[PDB]
DNA sequence: AAAAAAAAA
């Protein structure tokens, strides 16, 4: 039983310290630079696992959420072997390091999802709707007894293959005459890492004929958190496991959810500045080029033929203004409007979906299906606990972007008054049920 | 190893649908062949979807028995010539390669890299794409490997949808002695300025014309239009005998008299055509000199 | 052992249930299936379940559909045993299905390892209200409205248990997908003890459950409607949509309930269906052409037949003159209305340009002009048919609609009409009337093909590729020939552009038109008489035959073409003269509003390409000739032509004859 | 108990 994972463990512990191309072991000293900056984590492309060996890719794919966890303490003995003298032998401080991976296997569309993708790894895309608040998870527990009473202690990991896995407090006690369960927890003295809910949407242009889109439930922890935000387009890799509900229709039922090993996003979360050296110095040269302005007022939609002037606003007004503070606290503005009024059938509309997909952030929505309420703020109440939350509109998603707006006639008169303030001043002030919140939105 | 687009890096069905000998005998350009693919890949019990996946991911266990599956499924179907044997080369974890995925590679990162002035600008890229390719030669670079096997799958893309209206237009005029084709519009012409481009393509319709009923053995011809220039780049293509035959009618290969017809009627005529490529079978035209010239080819002895 | 056919007429146990699972009579049941599904001819003289075994194969599916009447004409007896005991059956014909499948296919398990059957129309149909104590565990067959669907979760199929109090591992048990697995004494130990799953070594399926109503067709008025449960096993998932209505055959069961006795004080049980073939009629009510869970599927003969009546000379006439043969004359209407239930190919460039790909169509004339008929034959004819009407359709109807979910208390989205519309027509009738603003919310429905909603902080945008049909009538009830269109209707610029073909119809006085009009209306007065081998062939051959007198081609025939051709065909464009439409375009934006009203833009450009497009469909075609352009340009200068003033119709009528030369 | 969307008056 412990003889095959001490083997697989020793087989991985080969791969990361003999897998060199050329003249460079390159995992060794990407750990080397990971540690130096205090990033206890380690990055695998499945390429190159799949070039060493295919039998540990046959045992990675076939039990996935058995296997990790041997992987991803190989990695932390390796560390701690070529990070710590031993001195012929301390803060050890050195966590359970945490497993990243990345394929370029074929994508899997949400619908598709059945019953024969059980524990596997998949690869698929979709677009983020919202984030949940960050929750803590034991790692080490300090177990304390009260008749016998004396000291224990419980490691546990993360990853389940089932819905329990989980040794809540050990029959009988460890050898007088104790209870069954005579057990507590220290919570001092005790290790937490943090893990974060998400809820992904099918991507609007493969949804099947005349349905509506499906969401599904994504859980990360660690440094996965905190990396995506709604409305950003993510590639996600990760395993299609399923989990009872004892509180919750059918017997025997069981909703699935993806625990997320890999994200992927074209923005990279950049917008401090994070850009490699090479595109800041291409961004450089581009920046020294003569007639950029020519450049990039052609670039503008090269299918639609004739506007000038409109296109040159559309790059200034993407490119925004300057923001601007004063000693006594007075803001200025710092955007600029646009706003077309002209005959049918001179393009307008396809304009507002290219300003939509240029610009990092944006969101397109019609003057005729919005209203008032549904836009800066809408006030919900929790169905479970009964208790009044502030949920965000469409111009709160599009804070620092973009927003495109047609059919601006159509709005109702009512609902066109709400946005006086909220771009006069870029600030909203809502007075619901008791909430007095000054909120931000810069578009 | 099989004959077989770039087996070990593209799929397994985009293999055998861009497979030059599959479309011949399978008849591919129109829905039936497609109808009788899906009946090859049920019959093997390989899933569609499954086999719609890149060669590393695909499964292991189907990979080992590939062998065997194509032995016990492709003899019904006469596609048995498939099977021969060839080269492969691996240096370290980097992969596997073949020396045909290799030849590809290398002639279409030689297609595609990076009026007398123009001529000279297309022969001047022409030679900086050779130098291209004769940089990509060493083992230390791969990047220019990579974009060489994904420009051959996007090249292979472009001949099939050409090759398909073709067919399906049937532009292909049989005269008495050697058929004729032209391509007067279409898109994306401006690819097929380049000779070897222009010799895919017309191996492929030898191919496609070579796999089929017909008992006469005649020479196609085959032009192209570059409108900047205004000129006719016409190659002249010999018959080919299908793969799967006997050595005993292999007397002799069959010969190339276009370069002797088309010197004779230059000398003979006062033609504004341009003989400067190596190769003596392909000669650029005039648009306008174009029909009175083929017409001398039809009246002159081949 | 005497395996006999005639041997089953008799039963000798107390039921059919128990007598079925027989082992002698299982076996010579298995036998004559074999028989019956190798060996059954069609009327040309074939095995069509072998033509379905290589369409199954190819589409590697999992539903094998077998006709009901097939298996009653021939074996009745089987029949019978099916109907009365489905469970005891199905399995035996899910076995020999799959055996029959693998003799084509050898090896074909790797792909699936099990085939469910499928039954085409049983002969008896009940409601929701005709539902009994005698009819129960058989099959039933129940038309309803879905309302609310669950969605889709796994289930277990083969259960095992390892219990630990003697180590033993229980062998694969069944799941009936509404019953808990529960064992007493616990194998050869014979006690009771502690267990658990180990579900390391399980397989899984998918279900889904839906609420299903009675239809406000058939439910007598001013009642309440029946509310029942359906559940939907593997390869049933997702077919049925909310809000479409359907007719489902399955197996009424009855199981024991907790609270339905607490609060009835009786012994009452609680009743679902079972689901075991879904079909849709949604729209189209027309259900006796032919046989089938779905009229819009073809056989390889049938597609054979299609390929070899595309290729004939003038089909694009034959097949004009085949729509409505029982209206007479409006050959335009015919025309514009093939051109867009043919509808184009939508267009993306370097995946971000996206130029639409159908075609609508405005209707506009005197009463009495069979325009609500042409549009009920329409419905009748498309895949998906959406029918609204005047005031009867509001804004948010039309579109999709933001409600809250009683059960889970949050708000989400319901489908809208146009959405049911995404890959069909939406029609609407008295056009004129509607509201404004039940008016102004369908331009990105015609335009950009998209539905955009932000509404109770939910921002998403949803697809709709639908083509408007609509009828209308002018002010004062008739068309004044001596104005102009823009004081002849309410429309504005906006409205007005986004319509490819418009259609003008006049009522005027003629001796001899109104004189073969009536003659035509007397005779299919007279034809539609309901007073004038099987009988049920030669009344279909009854039917061939009136049918023959009006249309070139049989109807159920051209709606597979159809199909058909808007599912596989796609024309190509390569081949046009830049010149001539250039200049017909540059024509038509002279003269228009600097010197009339009507407005032209570029969309109608794209409107005479759409309509080629369409043209070249008509043949199969996969590539545009000269004579679709051609025609399509003679079709959009014609409707130009016919909305002018009759002071410069035929001025403009000598002035544009110089492109529909022909 | 309080906010937000829909059809009829
Ligand atoms: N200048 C142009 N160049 C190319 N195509 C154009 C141009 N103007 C309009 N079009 C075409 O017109 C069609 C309709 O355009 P679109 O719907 O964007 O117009 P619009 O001005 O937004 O209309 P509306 O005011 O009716 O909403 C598109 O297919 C587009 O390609
Ligand atoms: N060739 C024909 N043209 C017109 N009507 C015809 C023709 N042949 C038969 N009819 C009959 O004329 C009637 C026309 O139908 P209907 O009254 O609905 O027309 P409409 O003008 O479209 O109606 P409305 O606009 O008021 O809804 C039908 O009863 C139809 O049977
Ligand atoms: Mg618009
Ligand atoms: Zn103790
Ligand atoms: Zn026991």
């Amino acid at each position: 039983n412990d003889d095959d994972n001490t083997e697989i463990i020793k087989s991985f512990k080969n791969f990361i310290l003999e897998f060199r191309l050329d003249s460079q072991f390159i995992y060794r000293d990407q750990l080397r630079n990971n540690i130096l900056v205090k990033n206890y984590s380690l990055t695998v492309n499945m390429e190159h696992l799949i070039g060493y060996n295919e039998d540990i890719y046959k045992k990675l794919s076939d039990e996935p959420s058995d296997i990790i966890p041997l992987f991803e303490t190989a990695i932390t003995q390796v560390a701690k072997r070529i990070s710590i003298l031993s001195r012929a032998q301390l803060l050890n401080s050195l966590p359970t390091f945490q497993l990243i991976l990345n394929s370029n296997a074929n994508q899997i569309p949400l619908r598709d999802l059945d019953s024969e993708h059980v524990s596997k790894i998949v690869r698929l895309s979709g677009i983020i709707i919202s984030t949940s608040v960050l929750s803590s998870r034991a790692t080490y527990l300090s177990i304390m007894c009260r008749n016998c009473r004396h000291t224990t202690s419980i490691t546990i990991n993360n990853f389940n293959s089932i819905t329990g896995n989980t040794v809540s407090l050990p029959r009988s006690c460890l050898s007088k005459n104790c209870g069954p369960d005579p057990y507590i927890i220290i919570h001092e003295s005790s290790k937490f890492i943090d893990q974060q809910f998400l809820k992904l949407q099918e991507i609007p242009e493969l949804v099947p004929v005349g349905e509506m889109p499906r969401n599904l439930t994504m859980t990360c922890d660690r440094y996965l958190t905190n990396k995506v935000i709604p409305g950003t387009r993510v590639t996600i890799v990760g395993i299609y496991s399923i989990y009872n509900s004892k509180n919750g229709s059918g017997v025997a039922i069981r909703t699935p959810y993806i625990k997320i090993l890999g994200i992927q996003s074209d923005v990279e979360t950049s917008s401090v500045t994070m850009f490699t050296e090479e595109e800041e110095e291409e961004f450089l040269q581009l920046s020294r080029n003569p007639k950029l302005y020519e450049i990039l007022t052609n670039s503008i939609a090269p299918s639609i033929f004739g506007n000038e002037d409109i296109k040159k606003a559309i790059v200034c007004l993407l490119m925004g203004g300057s923001k601007k503070i004063l000693p006594d606290g007075m803001r200025l503005r710092g955007d600029i409007n646009v706003l077309l009024l002209g005959d049918p059938g001179t393009a307008k509309s396809q304009l507002l979906k290219f300003v939509e997909k240029v610009s990092p952030i944006a969101v397109y929505t019609s003057g005729k299906g919005s209203s008032a309420a549904g836009l800066t703020a809408s006030v919900q109440r929790d169905p479970m606990t009964r208790e009044f939350y502030l949920e965000g509109g469409a111009m709160v998603l599009a804070d620092g972007g973009v927003v495109c707006i047609d059919e601006f006639d159509k709005m109702r008169d009512e609902d066109r008054v709400a946005i006086h303030e909220a771009m006069e001043q870029q600030t909203i002030s809502i007075a619901k049920a008791g909430i007095t919140t000054v909120l931000n939105s810069r578009t | 190893d099989y004959y077989l687009f770039l087996l070990r890096h593209s799929s397994l069905y985009d293999s055998f649908y861009y497979s030059n000998y599959v479309n011949a005998k399978l008849s591919l350009w129109n829905e039936n062949g497609k109808k009788r693919l899906h009946k090859m890949f049920a019959r093997m019990g390989i899933p569609l979807s499954t086999a719609q996946e890149t060669w590393l991911y695909m499964d292991h266990s189907i990979k080992r028995e590939l062998g065997i599956i194509f032995d016990k499924n492709l003899d019904r179907y006469g596609l048995q010539d498939i099977i021969r044997d060839g080269f492969v080369r691996t240096l370290g974890y980097r992969g596997s390669i073949s020396a045909s995925e290799f030849v590809e590679a290398l002639t279409a990162l030689l297609e595609v890299g990076n009026s007398a002035q123009k001529l000279t600008n297309l022969r001047k890229r022409w030679v900086s794409n050779f130098w291209l390719s004769w940089d990509a030669l060493d083992d230390r670079k791969v990047e220019l490997l990579n974009r060489g096997i994904q420009l051959a799958q996007d090249l292979q893309r472009a001949i099939f949808n050409t090759g398909v209206a073709i067919l399906e237009k049937k532009l292909i005029k049989h005269l008495r002695i050697y058929r004729l084709c032209v391509l007067q519009d279409g898109p994306d012409l401006d690819l097929y300025r380049n000779p070897l481009t222009l010799l895919r393509l017309g191996n492929w319709l030898i191919e496609c014309c070579a796999e089929s009923e017909d008992k006469q053995l005649l020479p196609m011809v085959l032009a192209s239009i570059d409108e900047n220039t205004d000129t006719y780049l016409v190659a002249g293509l010999t018959p080919r005998y299908p793969r799967g035959l006997d050595t005993i009618h292999t007397k002799k290969p069959i010969l190339n008299n276009f370069s002797m017809a088309f010197q004779q009627i230059t000398a003979e005529t006062d033609a504004k055509v341009r003989i400067d490529n190596f190769e003596s079978s392909i000669i650029e035209i005039r648009r306008e000199d174009l029909s009175p010239f083929l017409e001398k080819l039809t009246l002159s002895g081949l | 052992e005497e395996l006999t056919l005639e041997s089953l007429s008799n039963v000798k146990a107390n039921s059919y249930s128990e007598w079925i699972t027989q082992p002698n009579v299982s076996r010579t049941i298995a036998r004559e299936l074999k028989s019956f599904l190798l060996e059954y001819t069609d009327e040309t003289g074939r095995s069509v379940y072998g033509a379905r075994i290589r369409t199954l194969g190819e589409m590697n599916s999992e539903s094998l559909e077998v006709n009901y009447r097939h298996l009653a004409e021939s074996k009745a007896i089987l029949a019978l045993f099916l109907a009365k005991c489905p469970e005891e059956m199905l399995k035996i014909f899910d076995l020999v299905a799959m055996e029959a499948t693998e003799l084509h296919y050898p090896d074909y398990a790797r792909i699936h390892s099990e085939i469910h059957v499928r039954i085409s129309d049983f002969p008896t149909i009940y409601s929701l209200r005709e539902l009994r104590e005698s009819n129960l565990s058989s099959l039933v067959r129940v038309t309803g409205v879905v309302t609310r669907r669950t969605g889709v979760f796994p289930q277990l199929k083969y259960v095992k248990f390892n219990c630990l109090k003697c180590g033993s591992i229980l062998g694969p048990f069944f799941q009936d997908s509404n019953e808990e697995i529960r064992i007493s004494f616990c194998t050869n130990c014979k006690s009771k003890g502690p267990f658990r799953v180990n579900g390391e070594k399980t397989v899984y399926r998918n279900y889904q459950r839906v609420t299903l109503q009675e239809a406000p067709g058939t439910v007598p008025p001013g009642r309440l409607p029946r509310h029942r449960e359906v559940i939907l096993l593997a390869d049933l998932v997702d077919v049925s949509k909310p809000g479409e209505e359907v007719e489902v055959t399955g197996i009424y069961k009855n199981n024991y309930d907790g609270n339905l006795n607490a609060k009835n004080g009786f012994p009452v049980f609680a009743t679902i269906i079972e689901a075991n073939s879904i079909k849709r009629r949604e729209g189209n009510t027309a259900n006796e052409g032919e046989e089938g869970l779905d009229v819009f599927s073809w056989t390889e003969e049938e597609e054979r037949e299609f390929r070899k009546i595309s290729r004939d000379r003038g089909i694009i006439d034959k097949i004009i003159s085949s729509m409505a043969p029982s209206i007479y004359g409006h050959r335009d209407i015919k025309t514009a209305v093939a051109c867009s239930l043919f509808g184009g190919v939508p267009k993306n460039v370097n995946g971000k340009h996206s130029i639409r790909g159908d075609i609508n169509v405005l209707l506009l004339g005197d009463p009495g002009t069979a325009k609500s008929q042409i549009l009920k034959y329409v419905e009748k004819t498309a895949h998906r048919a959406v029918f609204a009407t005047g005031q009867g359709a509001s804004a948010v109807g039309l579109t999709a609609s933001v409600r809250k979910d009683p059960i889970t208390k949050e708000w989400t989205l319901e489908g809208g009409a146009l959405v049911l519309a995404d890959k069909g027509v939406c029609l609407i009738d008295e056009f004129d009337k509607m509201n404004d603003q039940d008016r102004t919310s369908i331009h990105e429905a015609m335009e950009q093909q998209s539905i955009s909603i932000s509404k109770a902080g939910i921002v998403t945008t949803l697809q709709a590729r639908c083509s408007i049909i609509a009828a209308a009538n002018p002010n004062g009830g008739r068309y004044n020939s001596t104005l102009p269109l823009a004081q002849n209707v309410s429309l504005t610029e906006p409205i007005l552009s986004r319509f490819d073909i418009l259609c003008v119809v006049r009522d005027l006085v003629d001796e001899e038109a109104d004189e073969r009009l009536a003659t035509f209306v007397v005779d299919s007065h007279v034809r539609s008489h309901p007073e004038n081998l099987n009988a049920r062939q030669r009344r279909l051959q009854r039917q061939r035959k009136k049918e023959e007198e009006i249309s070139p081609i049989p109807q159920e025939l051209l709606m597979k073409y159809i199909h058909y051709a808007r599912t596989k065909i796609y024309p190509k464009l390569h081949q046009m003269d830049m010149d001539k439409v250039s200049r017909v375009y540059a024509d038509l934006r002279r003269e228009s509003i600097s010197t009339g009203s009507f407005p032209i833009t570029v969309r109608h450009l794209e409107s005479i390409l759409r309509i080629a497009e369409s043209f070249a469909k008509m043949r199969l075609s996969e590539f545009v000739s000269s004579y679709d352009l051609d025609r399509a340009i003679k079709v959009v200068v014609d409707s130009f032509v016919d909305a002018q003033k009759v002071s410069v119709r035929r001025q403009l009528r000598r002035s544009f004859a110089i492109y529909t030369l022909g």
